[PDB]
């Protein structure tokens, strides 16, 4: 007839189609929470940055030599070369106080015809005086001409 | 080796798939229970203590995760013994 | 010195890293250098006064 | 004696297919199509090539080439149409480079079948022996018989 | 312009030297003398023409 | 008692010899030799073993262990590609091919 | 792709037991990832993530876990490749690559199944465990890390023997 | 007993030939071939 | 040939096309034009042959 | 006497190809050059 709303609005019946209604899933969980190295992968992560997918494809065939897996490394050198030589020219704040809210980055790469890379931060998760490393995003290139 | 580096998140472990593991079926009975023995009022016929009075009282034992009991036998049992209360 | 960083009342922190543009000397030995222990403490130039 | 005969046929055909199948797993990728793998991936590699050119290309474009009394004449689309041109590439060299990995696979898949056909050959040679086996109890049985 | 890492060739990066070449008062068709090196310790480049 | 050997396995880890095998394993003297000296020298390197001679460590012959002297198999292979450079020539792929 | 060659040196980028050797000198490191070499223990907390990786993140502790079961891995996979090859002097390599990972595992630790758990009642397991599960039941060893030493000591096992990888005699 | 070798030889076979294909069912697709339909599915979003 | 192609027509390309009173009108991108088409079609005989 | 040395070679063709070559001084004993020394042209592939 009639179930405890505040019981329901508990984060444990949130959970519960996804993780707590089936004991193997709960337990999956758990030990996720508690062990992450077995479910780590290399393969496969979590806010990859697009070079490695790129490095990851082209490394992924039948047969794999010490050239073949060195000129991968070195195309990926490269990617992570060029998107770190860039420079910040400009940026907005999201927010109008600067405590709380986003700032946004704009960057030029070293190129002629330039490209131009947009990377945001957040000030919430920073904290103690230091930027919490998750907080910061990864570039995005601006496919539109600049 | 692996102990002599990596062991000492813990005080005291225990083994797979024993009743005392914080991933048993055990540990997973009773935290799904603490949240379920509140979605209805004590009065209300549909509480849990009113509906399965046996299950409250239910120990947590190695004995109780091992023994394949037959189910029928456990339904028998709880009408018998409601039966022989009423 | 080439490093760019964000300053708001006492605070500073760096937006590049002068990481890639040291590291051409690691990489010409190739790869077991770049990957080696002295590379990962190549020195980020100070930021600020 | 003639059954016998029979039975050391079927066991040199069930040899020769499991030699010959093992002679195609051990050399599972041959000098042509590990040679097609490196040619298809190298085409994989221009992305980063044709991508500098383009961009080259385009701000040398737009400098000024006509001048006197008449002025301008630069082209104030080129680096759109270089970022399309680069992005038109893009589609291209994802194709190559994914059917690339699909011949891996292909050759990979075509590997383990050659996996159940060689099993499924040795398994036939080790059972025709059991069966000759028998048939020498059998023999000796109606020698015994005489 | 300079190689990268896979042996590609990064795009051109181009430096006005109208003034510079204005100042050498060239004969006609006449190839001015361009001076490179490479710096020890300071990285610069030194061009001179 | 200064090798604090307690069990079977300890043993076997001390006098490079393996005791609970089973007698229907037979393998030649040489080559079992050159397993107990592996062994050894695996235990070593990994420092399993107190204290290596960090000098005999740095030697090139533990330098190219792992990759060719910890195996006999690879070790001949490399020394008769050195003797016999035309057993290993393939005229299809080359290093440094053009 | 069985270039276990290939992938020992990989791997030994990231961490090598044997060492590592610059200059000819031998170094005193372990761990070549700094915030590997740095991490010495877990936070005081774990971070409360359903990512695997943003928490090995937060404890990169965890990361040096990941690298040691991966080398754990590709050495049981060479004595794997090994024993599959049946010729007497093969199997004593599959047997000093066992060994090899065998001391990397070193001593299996030992868990008394006799414990201070008490066999409570659901009430009181759950009046427990209420306020705020580890105030009553404790944390299992990694039954990943377990399995290394139940299928590393099986293959020993079948290797003093005379088996097959399989078991067959 | 000869005829009982002769049938067990037959069920390991056949055995194999039911577990390797098992083995080719749970796991369908691999790291690879799914690879190649992410990549390829990639070149499809160039469009806008 | 085709390369042979492309990089003729980029060199005829460069020189002035336009005269009188107004001057120039050459494509100065040309080889970078030549060059990328090349590396196209690069890619091309690559995945047929 | 030690370092390298590095070379810019033009091709005969009319919008001309650069190949760039190094050389080892190091290797070069004796008064000539060993063979290994040299390296073989690069093709350049950014417009000169």
């Amino acid at each position: 007839e009639n179930a405890n709303s505040g019981v329901i609005s508990r984060q444990f019946f949130i959970d519960w189609d996804k993780y707590n209604k089936r004991y193997s899933t709960w337990a999956g969980v758990s030990q996720l929470v508690y062990y992450p190295e077995n479910y780590i992968d290399p393969t496969m992560r979590i806010g990859q940055t697009k070079m490695m997918d790129a490095l990851l494809q082209s490394v992924s065939q039948s047969q794999l030599n010490a050239d073949t897996v060195e000129d991968a490394f070195m195309s990926y050198l490269t990617s992570f070369e060029q998107v770190a030589n860039l420079k910040v020219i400009s940026a907005y704040h999201d927010n109008i106080n600067n405590d709380q809210g986003l700032t946004y980055f704009i960057g030029l790469s070293e190129t002629d015809a330039g490209e131009y890379y947009w990377r945001s931060v957040d000030h919430s998760k920073f904290n103690d005086g230091k930027f919490a490393a998750n907080a910061w995003s990864e570039w995005h290139k601006i496919d539109c001409p600049i | 080796g692996y102990n002599n580096q990596f062991s000492g998140r813990a005080s005291q472990y225990v083994a797979p798939g024993t009743v005392s593991s914080m991933f048993s079926p055990a540990a997973y009975l009773t935290e799904l229970y603490r949240e379920a023995r509140n979605l209805h009022a004590s009065d209300s016929v549909y509480y849990l203590d009113t509906r399965r009075p046996d299950l409250k009282s239910m120990a947590l034992s190695q004995q109780n995760m091992d023994i394949e009991l037959s189910t029928l036998s456990l339904s028998n049992e709880l009408l018998l013994e409601s039966i022989k209360t009423e | 010195n080439g490093a760019q960083y964000m300053q708001w009342q006492s605070y500073r922190t760096r937006l590049n890293t002068l990481f890639a543009r040291q590291l051409v000397a690691r990489a010409t030995t190739g790869i077991d250098t770049i990957l080696s222990m002295e590379t990962q403490n190549i020195q980020e130039p100070q930021l600020g006064k | 004696d003639a059954e016998k005969t029979v039975l050391e046929k079927s066991k040199a055909g069930a040899q020769s297919r499991f030699d010959s199948y093992g002679k195609l797993y051990d050399e599972n990728i041959n000098a042509g199509e590990n040679q097609a793998m490196t040619l298809r991936a190298s085409a994989a590699g221009l992305t980063t090539a044709v991508q500098a050119s383009r961009l080259a290309g385009a701000a040398a474009d737009l400098v000024p080439n006509i001048f006197g009394f008449a002025g301008g004449g630069s082209r104030w689309g080129a680096i759109a149409e270089a970022t399309g041109y680069v992005m038109e590439f893009s589609a291209n060299v994802m194709n190559t480079e994914a059917d690339k990995i699909s011949q891996s696979e292909t050759y990979r898949r075509r590997r383990q079948e050659w996996e159940i056909q060689r099993n499924n050959a040795e398994a036939e040679l080790k059972q025709i022996d059991a069966q000759l086996k028998s048939l020498a109890v059998r023999r000796e049985a109606a020698v015994l018989q005489k | 312009a300079h190689i990268r890492y896979d042996g590609t060739w990064n795009t051109p990066i181009t430096f006005d030297v109208n003034k510079k070449i204005s100042e050498l008062k060239l004969e006609k068709n006449r190839a001015p003398g361009l001076y490179c090196a490479g710096y020890q310790g300071e990285d610069t480049l030194l061009v001179m023409f | 008692a200064a090798a604090a050997i307690k069990s079977r396995d300890d043993l076997y880890q001390y006098l490079l010899i393996d005791n609970q095998v089973s007698a229907a394993i037979k393998t030649t003297r040489i080559a079992e030799a050159i397993a107990s000296i592996q062994l050894y020298v695996n235990r070593a390197l990994e420092n399993v073993e107190e204290n290596a001679n960090s000098g005999v460590i740095s030697r090139q012959f533990f330098i190219d262990w792992d990759k060719y002297n910890k195996r006999y198999s690879t070790w001949a292979g490399v020394s008769q590609l050195v003797y016999y450079p035309e057993n290993y020539i393939d005229p299809t792929m080359r290093i440094g091919q053009t | 792709e069985q270039n276990f060659d290939e992938a020992n040196r990989w791997l030994k980028y990231v961490w090598s037991p044997s060492g590592y050797i610059v200059h000819g000198q031998i170094q005193n490191y372990q761990w070549n990832v700094r915030p590997l070499l740095e991490d010495t223990s877990w936070n005081s907390d774990p971070l409360d993530s359903v990512d695997p990786d943003a928490v090995a993140q937060h404890d990169p502790m965890h990361y040096k876990v990941s690298t040691f079961m991966r080398t754990l891995d590709l050495l049981i996979a060479r004595g794997d490749h090994a024993y599959r090859q049946l010729e007497r002097d093969t199997l004593n390599e599959a047997k000093m690559w066992y060994m090899q990972a065998l001391h990397l595992l070193g001593d299996k630790p030992y868990l008394p199944l006799s414990t201070t758990w008490s066999d409570p009642r659901l009430d009181r397991a759950a009046d427990i465990t209420t306020q705020n599960l580890t105030d009553l039941f404790l944390p299992q060893i990694n039954e990943v890390m377990m399995n290394y030493w139940q299928t590393l000591a099986q293959r020993v096992y079948n290797l003093r023997h005379n088996l097959s990888i399989d078991g067959q005699p």
